[PDB]
């Protein structure tokens, strides 16, 4: 496999380049059509995912049926770790897409979605008081597609290996001590435990408003739901 | 069946 | 606060002599297996656990610095995860089988009996198969569960988040001080203890859906649970 | 609470 022969640098230009772009949402909310617009912004970034997932080094490496396994466990963490990077330098909101930002109050728009939106607030001030890098972000990104999917494998393990030894690297490179580093490792890891528990809350926040049938979900975003029944 | 399938092979 | 001035070795030593025993469960062998009986006899069990599980908690270093409304928090969002993740330790030298209590060894088959199981065996049986490939110690499996209890309700004027980060510093120094104490390298150090934490983000699943399981269990109100299991499951609901 | 309870002894 190729991607086992790069180097650190090699491995931080590689994702940094992989990186999807920021979409836009559509030109008061109600619950309907705040949803409509997530939905509808989730499905357009899902097509930007896949083509980034393509181009993380070593995903290639894995057969087309375990590629689909990795994105169908991940999608909506991968969603959840790239909206609270974006939404750092803004805290309390949620910045969706550039011209949608959201706050507090704008959660309770729509019914079981304050505790999900309190809690990509908490990961996003996280993230903020740990002056989290964005070499650092997708490092933890590329983790979350290999890793979420992998138990439920011996070349994603050296792989995820590969992507350990690049994140001590990094933090190496800013001076971090040697306790700092892996100290510093757990608490960006500590936080996938908390992205996996949203993930799980946010899937079943969709299956209900697949069952009120309350807005239009794309064919895809409903056989990534579909997934996880 | 699958749309994930394709955008994969694409 | 004695937990932030303990040594390694002193963590280690604290963590071990806090284990909560193994229990049994009231399985009889001739009676016959029901979906119902099964489950019985599983949350009479992790219901009897849960009391020993609450002792075992405040002997954890830092908790009891924590307020009550605090502990009470971190008890009810991690439970099952504890109870999970010693089901798979002290499953690892039974390949392909769960031991639930020394009299209650399942296997694939007998899972099945009870309807949606089948997903949460096979994620059991494959966390416990990856501790037994990384022949996890059970001085790192005590650091591991100290974590989860720590770790998984951090976040769900008081900046006491700040004390539970640094026990948890502490305990991250711990499994370094294993590992080399166990002859790693400075890169194999890093490696296992990543490879061991990205583990709790599968455990945490785990939890997830064995709570979706469990609530729709006692909808059916078809299999007794105790008091504490409903309270403790209705930290979840809500 | 019963939780509560039994953290409190
Ligand atoms: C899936 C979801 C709609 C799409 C949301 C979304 C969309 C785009 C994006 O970059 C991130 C997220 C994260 C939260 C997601 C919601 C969590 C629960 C939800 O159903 C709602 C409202
Ligand atoms: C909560 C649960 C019953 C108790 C189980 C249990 C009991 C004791 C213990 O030390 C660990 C576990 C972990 C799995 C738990 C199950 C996950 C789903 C479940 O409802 C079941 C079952 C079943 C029947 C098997």
């Amino acid at each position: 496999s190729l991607a086992l022969s790069l180097t650190a640098d090699q491995m931080v230009s590689a994702l940094l380049d992989a990186e999807p772009p920021i979409l836009y949402s559509e030109y008061p909310f109600s619950e309907a059509s705040m949803m409509g617009l997530l939905t509808n912004l989730a499905d357009r970034e899902l097509v930007h995912m896949i083509n980034w997932a393509k181009r993380v080094p070593g995903f290639v490496d894995l057969t087309l049926h375990d590629q689909v396994h990795l994105l169908e466990c991940a999608w909506l963490e991968i969603l959840m770790i790239g909206l609270v990077w974006r939404s750092m330098e803004h805290p309390g909101k949620l910045l969706f897409a550039p011209n949608l930002l959201l706050d507090r109050n704008q959660g309770k728009c729509v019914e079981g979605m304050v505790e999900i939106f309190d809690m990509l607030l908490a990961t996003s001030s996280r993230f903020r008081m740990m002056n989290l890098q964005g070499e650092e972000f997708v490092c933890l990104k590329s983790i979350i597609l290999l890793n979420s999917g992998v138990y439920t494998k011996d070349h994603i393990h050296r792989v995820l290996d590969k992507i350990t030894d690049t994140l001590i690297h990094l933090m190496a490179k800013a001076g971090l001590t040697l306790q700092q580093q892996h100290q510093r490792l757990a608490q960006l890891l500590l936080i996938l435990s908390h992205i996996r528990h949203m993930s799980n809350k946010g899937m079943e926040h969709l299956y209900s408003m697949k069952c009120k049938n309350v807005v239009p979900l794309s064919d895809l975003l409903l056989e990534m739901l579909d997934a996880h029944r | 069946h699958k749309i994930l399938h394709r955008l994969l092979q694409d």
